[PDB]
């Protein structure tokens, strides 16, 4: 509901909309303690599924996990030099591939791609004025057809 | 025959004709026809060509006389020697495999007697004149009977006369499928060349129609509007007397309820009596009595026949605020709406209303452009909607090609959309060409079929059902396709494939005028010719025979495709591409290959060619011509921290997405920064750094273009500072703005292509005279703006300026009964209110300002001829300004 009525105030200001610069939201009604509510988005599927796809055969996935769990008891920070920045020379990003791979149309991807990042940008801020977290991958939710990122619910 | 009918070395004959053996297998199988035919005259000389030949020495008389041995008459005897077939299997060789034979011979008995005697030869032929048979015979007998005896020329068609009725007799189980091919077969062949002749092709006509009973309703539609053609008056006149026939026929039948022919006809009829005022009386009757069929909306129709016989009228809607009958399709049904528009009526005035968008709104802007001759009153009517307009506003098919094995049916498909609707019938015989292709292929495809052939498909996709509606009878016949076209043959042969690379792939300057024109046909005909080695029945036919139809275009994506099943991997202009300094297209062209090219590498199906491929490079090519695919032809081969300075001309080709902020621009030198503060979007700061820079060099260095600053501060609000700094300087091109801005005026006039302010001040810089006719001399400049708009120097901005200068009307219209005054200025602020809901306060001002300045002009003008609306337009002009600075505070 807070999220409606902040788009509503990145409206009305010329050079946004002009931009076709705002966010995505829902409507959601609950219904009782169990609610459920639905509107799942079209078109849309998730970022890890995405990714996992991607990265499928590229080194080692549930690793890198191990990795982000074996070192959360270690001393102080330590473990960014002893580890993370050695499983950060993985594989190198692969995200690209998925609209080059999903849009060869270059009229299209082109636009795809600037509503893609107008859309962190968005997204970035709002979340900081508000303050959220979590996030988590799986709760970013990426359409295809125009490229929109979206938050699905957060906490 | 003169040389047939010779016995001393009679060929040579050709020495000239040709201006060697040659010559005579130019038309090798007429001369076979010719001594089947020659019968008695038959001859040594025919067993020498008959030596020449192979299988052919008995196969051609067995199967390619056939085509037309009948047309050859050469008597009863010979006909009944044919009959005999000495050498084929009885008549189903020359009957079942040869139903096309009676165009042929229909050609060659095309007596085409005057129609004193037509109508006695149709009054046995056509006995009975059976209602539409009776219409016909009536626009027969319409006929002054000026026909030449002299037509029948080698006039076998003399001999036949109505003799032909006892040949076309022969024939049986006639159906609309052959009706509906011949005409379209005729039609096409007697669209061209000299009109000399061309009352053989009327009567042809008139002769297929009295032998056919196939009159199935709404499915003649076709035959009205495929010969809508009145190219010439005499034509004309023979088609107006069969149009009146066919009329009189949906009458005397009192069905073919058909609406959308009507448009078709309109146009038509319209535009013929545009300087050539004149129309038959039984046309007259035959389109005027269909006004009481009810069959149709009515409304716009019953608006056209008005306007063709008497007392056009209809001022109170047809003139302006009558529905946009074509807002559906048709597409050059406007056509007659625009003609309409000229025709009589009135100058559109009192702004009409009339809201409507949606469909109409696109298809004023779909096809576009359609108006190569009319003008008058409709330019003024569209002008008026501009607004309206304004306030309105391929992969999957690839995936799936690529997602297949060797499925070229996928051809088919693209094929039978293509012939359905593409051009809609643009009077060409590429409806024919597709139609026969189509005919061929469908009745293999159910037919022999056997082997799916990738023609079964058809039927499997139900395609089949669709396009063997009016076809897949009477066909067949790889041998008949061939008479209708020589193509499936030596052309394939001709075209091979190394061929293209030394000539149509080649740089074959030689070709420039070639281009898109004939150099791509001439590849794709190599491709299908290499295809064709493993190409499927009926296909590599189909492939030849449209090799020499224009814009076919997308079927060569798809060939291309197949014929790179080989392993072969040819490839050569692949691996020499760049060398494109002889013509445009054929670049084009390529680029679109390579894009598809590489998406099959993004299902990874097969994609040694395009590691192949010569990465960047031709990149500079992309980039000359401009297309937006360079940022992946060249990011994806980077992707990395290396930088490559051809990256800021891409994203100069651009203008700018607000990229060229993220260049790396951080330079080792002071000030050279000035150079990018410059480039986007600021409206301060760059002012003052091109400041700076001015003062601390221009000493002597006033070289410098003053661009960069004059840019910046007129975009900071001053006209002051920039009429001054770049005056009779070279610096821009849009100087008329500052002096509309100011009071200056004084730049002569911008006739050499204006836009956006020029065509403001040209509006009223070049008005003459305190109000009175003045009005007329500005609603000139309407027009003559139009006209400009036709250039289009840019887009959008151009339907926003005649907005503007029909803004100036109206208003200025309007010193005559001076009452109603303000409400027009009310109606037009709160129009502007709305027009600034977007787009930002900026290019908008020029028209507030123009519109300030017209009503000074008229108010300084005027004096005494007038009587108080001088009161009126100073008034008008202060209110106005009031409410300019009112927006520029809101939104500026």
């Amino acid at each position: 509901q807070v999220f409606q009525q902040v788009n509503k105030v990145l409206q009305n200001d010329k050079v946004l909309r002009n931009l076709d610069l705002g966010i995505r939201t829902y409507k959601v009604v609950p219904l009782g303690p169990k609610a459920g509510i639905i509107e799942f988005v079209a078109n849309s599927t998730s970022l890890h599924q995405i990714l996992s796809k991607l990265h499928t055969n590229d080194k080692i996935t549930f690793d890198q996990a191990r990795k982000g769990m074996k070192a959360v008891q270690t001393k102080s920070n330590e473990e960014r030099l002893k580890a993370y920045l050695k499983i950060t020379n993985e594989i190198k990003p692969q995200l690209r591939n998925f609209f080059f791979d999903s849009f060869p149309d270059p009229l299209d991807w082109f636009e795809a791609k600037k509503t893609y990042t107008k859309g962190v940008a968005a997204s970035s801020i709002v979340g900081y004025i508000l303050g959220l977290g979590d996030r988590h991958l799986n709760n970013i939710l990426l359409d295809c057809s125009t490229g929109e990122p979206i938050h699905i619910d957060l906490g | 025959q003169n040389l047939t009918e010779l016995f001393e070395y009679c060929k040579f004959d050709l020495i000239m004709y040709w201006f060697h053996e040659f010559l005579g297998r130019y038309f090798v199988e007429i001369s076979a026809i010719y001594f089947s035919q020659g019968f008695n005259q038959k001859w040594i000389l025919d067993m020498l060509h008959a030596i020449t030949g192979n299988g052919d020495a008995y196969l051609v008389d067995n199967s390619y006389y056939l085509c037309i041995p009948l047309a050859f008459i050469s008597g009863g005897v010979n006909e009944l020697i044919f009959d005999i077939l000495p050498q084929i299997s009885g008549k189903t060789t020359v009957k079942y495999h040869k139903k096309y034979r009676l165009l042929m011979l229909k050609w060659i008995i095309r007596f085409t007697d005057l129609g004193s005697l037509t109508e006695l030869r149709s009054t046995v032929e056509k006995l009975f004149p059976t209602s539409y048979l009776s219409p016909y015979l009536f626009e027969n007998s319409s006929v002054s009977m000026r026909y030449q005896y002299p037509l029948h020329i080698p006039l076998a068609l003399g001999a036949t006369l109505v003799q032909t009725q006892f040949a076309h007799e022969k024939n049986n189980t006639h159906e609309f499928k052959l009706l509906f091919l011949s005409v379209i077969t005729d039609l096409e062949k007697t669209s061209t060349y000299i009109g000399k002749l061309r009352c053989a092709r009327e009567l042809k006509y008139l002769f297929v129609l009295y032998e056919n009973v196939l009159v199935k309703s709404s499915t003649l539609n076709f035959i009205i509007i495929r010969l809508s053609k009145f190219l010439i008056d005499t034509q004309i006149h023979d088609e107006v007397i069969t149009i009146f026939s066919s009329l009189l026929n949906l009458a005397d039948k009192n069905t073919f309820e058909i609406e959308p022919s009507l448009p078709n006809l309109f146009c038509k009829i319209f535009i013929y009596l545009r300087e050539n005022k004149q129309l038959s009386p039984s046309f007259q009757q035959a389109i005027k009595l269909l006004e009481h069929r009810d069959l149709i909306k009515i409304k716009t129709w019953k608006y056209c026949l008005d306007a063709i016989f008497g007392n056009i009228v209809q001022d109170d809607i047809y003139e302006n605020t009558e529905l946009l009958d074509a807002s559906d399709c048709g597409v050059d049904d406007v056509v007659l709406v625009s003609l309409l528009f000229s025709y009589a009526r009135r100058p559109v005035a009192s702004k009409i209303g009339c809201s409507l968008s949606k469909a109409a709104a696109i298809n004023i802007l779909k096809h576009h452009v359609p108006k190569e001759y009319l003008s008058k009153n409709f330019k003024l009517w569209f002008a008026a909607l501009s607004r309206r307009i304004l306030q309105q506003e391929h992969l999957k098919n690839f995936e799936m090609v690529f997602r297949h094995p060797e499925q070229p049916h996928m051809i088919y498909q693209r094929i039978s959309t293509f012939n359905k609707e593409a051009e809609l019938y643009d009077s060409t015989e590429v409806f024919f060409i597709s139609e026969c292709i189509l005919t061929y292929l469908v009745g293999y495809s159910i037919g022999n079929s056997e082997s799916e052939f990738c023609f079964r498909d058809n039927i499997m996709n139900e395609n089949k059902d669709k396009v063997a509606p009016l076809d897949k009878d009477v066909l067949n016949a790889i041998y008949p396709l061939a008479n209708n076209f020589g193509m499936e043959s030596f052309i394939c042969d001709t075209y091979l494939s190394v061929n293209e690379p030394y000539n149509c792939w080649l740089s074959k300057f030689a070709r420039s005028l070639i281009h898109q024109i004939s150099f791509n046909i001439p590849p794709i005909v190599c491709l299908y010719p290499l295809c064709k080695g493993s190409t499927a029945f009926c296909e590599l036919v189909l492939t030849d025979l449209f090799f020499l139809s224009t814009t076919y275009d997308p079927k060569s994506c798809l060939n291309w495709s197949n014929r790179i099943f080989t392993q072969i991997a040819m490839l050569l202009h692949v691996k020499d591409s760049e060398i494109k300094l002889k013509m445009l297209f054929n670049v084009i062209k390529m680029i679109r290959m390579g894009s598809r090219c590489k998406e099959r590498n993004c299902l990874r199906i097969y994609s040694s060619l395009d590691l192949q491929e010569i990465c960047q490079i031709s990149l500079k090519i992309k980039e000359f011509k401009f297309g937006y695919l360079l940022f992946e032809e060249m990011n994806m081969p980077n992707i990395r921290e290396m930088n490559i300075n051809t990256l800021q001309k891409i994203y100069e080709c651009i203008n700018d997405g607000d990229f060229l902020a993220g260049l790396p621009v951080p330079h080792s030198i002071e000030g050279v920064l000035n150079s990018i503060n410059r480039i986007d979007s600021d409206t301060w700061k760059r002012f003052l750094f091109n400041n700076a820079d001015f003062d601390a060099n221009y000493t002597t260095s006033l070289e410098e273009e003053k661009e960069s600053l004059i840019k910046a501060t007129e975009d900071s609000g001053f006209y002051g500072l920039t009429s001054l700094l770049e005056s009779r300087l070279s610096g821009s091109s849009d100087v008329y703005k500052w002096n509309l801005e100011l009071g200056d005026w004084k730049l002569l006039t911008p006739k050499v292509v204006d836009s956006k302010a020029k065509g403001l001040y040209y509006a009223i810089k070049n008005l003459p005279q305190d109000v009175g006719f003045a009005e007329k001399s500005l609603e000139k400049s309407l027009l003559t703006i139009f006209d400009s708009r036709q250039h289009f120097i840019s887009q959008t901005e151009w339907m926003d300026t005649l907005n503007a200068i029909i803004e100036f009307i109206k208003i200025a219209a309007i010193p005559q009964d001076v009452t109603s005054f303000p409400q027009t200025l009310m109606s037009i602020m709160k129009a502007d209110k709305e027009r600034l809901n977007t787009i930002d306060f900026y290019d908008h001002k020029t028209t507030l300002k123009s519109r300030h300045t017209l009503m000074n002009v008229l108010s300084r003008n005027s004096l005494d001829e007038n009587v108080k609306c001088s009161k009126y337009l100073r008034l008008g002009s202060i209110i106005q300004l009031a409410n300019y600075v009112q927006l520029a505070i809101a939104n500026g």
